[PDB]
């Protein structure tokens, strides 16, 4: 608040200007950042209430209804395991929307593979899916089917570990 | 990377001091519902697309392209046999044409 | 106002349907990139002292 100390400060020209722009710059890239980060989709792609999927679990990853936040288990265990002329800007995307931007993620790789990425969201049963990106990495359908029990088990083992991964590693 | 939709080509464009891409892809449209099932039943024997996705109207059972709809008869040269019925969880049963069938019929 | 993410989508899903396009759209779309700066060079004892 002195007077004689910010006549002084004038004597120096437009740093203070250059700062601001600069820390402003880097206040509306952040922004920028998470919107190409999460808001790759226009459409808010939900789940079906019925939670079919030939087998496969997704509770761990699909936002909970019971929580007020409506984030996903892990996504509550990620957030809890993250803790003079100065101002703190809040974000343009609350944490509420960007997970809401996950879950359309989610709901769109889920129900309809990666064709939501592409143009409009067809449909697929997750099997087929599934089946589908086996033979992108070269195995035949029928391995899929036939193994498809140990398959689903398989995922869901490995996406408890990685939840107990993080629950247990600091 | 190159563009929205499924990448078909690419054009350069200079601009003063950049580049402008003029990316060509593919947008699939006109969707329609289809009864699909992961194999085709037949002679106690399984029966999966080679490239393909068994597709139904309602009544016949079809083998399509993925990202186009381009119904064909359900024959074993589109199709390939690996197992029997009972362990692929919802095969449906349907007839396999075979082409070599009116061959030796004539 | 509180902005609105996107249209709301309920995608259709079921066990044993299937979407399937009949047609395409071929779409063209702009992607623009800078390559290079203007090129400045600046003579420090000049710029300094004239
Ligand atoms: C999917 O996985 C979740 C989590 O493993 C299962 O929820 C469990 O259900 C059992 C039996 O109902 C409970 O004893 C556990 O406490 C539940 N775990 C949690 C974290 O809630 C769920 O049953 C699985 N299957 C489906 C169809 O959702
Ligand atoms: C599903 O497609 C098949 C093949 O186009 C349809 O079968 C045809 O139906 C027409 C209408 O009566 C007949 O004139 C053709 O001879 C049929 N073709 C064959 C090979 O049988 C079938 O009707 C379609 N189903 C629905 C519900 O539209
Ligand atoms: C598909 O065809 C198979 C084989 O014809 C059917 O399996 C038969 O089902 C009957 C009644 O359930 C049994 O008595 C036979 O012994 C079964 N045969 C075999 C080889 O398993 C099957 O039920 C048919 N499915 C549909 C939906 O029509
Ligand atoms: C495929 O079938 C589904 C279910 O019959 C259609 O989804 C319905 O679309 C209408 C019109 O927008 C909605 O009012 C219903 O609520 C939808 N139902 C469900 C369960 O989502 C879907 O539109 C059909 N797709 C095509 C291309 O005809
Ligand atoms: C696929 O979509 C194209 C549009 O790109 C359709 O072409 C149009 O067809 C209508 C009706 O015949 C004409 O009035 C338009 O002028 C056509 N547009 C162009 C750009 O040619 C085409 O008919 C559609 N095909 C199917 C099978 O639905
Ligand atoms: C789909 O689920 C129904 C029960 O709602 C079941 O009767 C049917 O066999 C299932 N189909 C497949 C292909 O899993």
């Amino acid at each position: 608040d002195s007077t004689e100390c910010s006549n002084l400060l004038l004597q120096y020209g437009s740093f203070c200007t250059q700062l601001n722009r600069a820390l402003t710059g880097i206040a509306v890239e952040q922004d920028k950042n998470t919107q190409e980060v999460f808001a790759q989709v226009k459409q808010i792609y939900k789940t079906p209430p019925i939670k079919d999927f030939g087998g496969f679990n997704f509770s761990q990853i699909l936002p909970d209804p019971s929580k007020p936040s409506k984030r996903s288990p892990i996504e509550d265990l990620l957030f809890n395991k993250v803790t003079n002329g100065l101002t703190v800007l809040p974000p343009l995307l609350t944490d509420e929307m960007i997970a809401q931007y996950t879950s359309a993620l989610l709901a769109g790789t889920i129900t309809s593979g990666w064709t939501f990425g592409a143009g409009p969201a067809l449909q697929i049963p997750f099997p087929m899916q599934m089946a589908y990106r086996f033979n992108g990495i070269g195995v035949t359908q029928n391995v899929l089917y036939e193994n498809q029990k140990l398959i689903a088990n398989q995922f869901n083992s490995a996406i408890g570990k990685i939840q107990d991964s993080l629950s247990s590693t600091p | 990377f190159c563009g929205k939709g499924y990448h078909l080509m690419s054009f350069p464009q200079s601009a003063p001091h950049g580049v402008v891409f003029l990316h060509v892809t593919y947008v699939p449209a006109q969707e329609k519902n289809f009864t699909t099932a992961p194999a085709i039943c037949h002679d106690g024997k399984a029966h999966f697309p080679r490239e393909g996705v068994f597709v139904s109207n309602g009544t016949h059972w079809f083998v399509t392209q993925r990202n186009f709809y381009e119904p064909q008869i359900i024959t074993t040269d589109n199709t390939f046999v690996s197992g029997n019925c009972d362990v692929v969880i919802g095969i449906v049963n349907n007839t396999v044409y075979d082409p070599l069938q009116p061959e030796l019929d004539s | 106002y509180t902005m609105s993410l996107g249209a709301e989508n309920s995608v259709a899903y079921s066990n044993n349907s299937i979407a399937i396009p009949t047609n395409f759209t071929i779409s063209v779309t702009t992607e623009i990139l800078p390559v290079s700066m203007t090129k400045t060079s600046v003579d420090c004892t000049m710029y300094i002292c004239g």
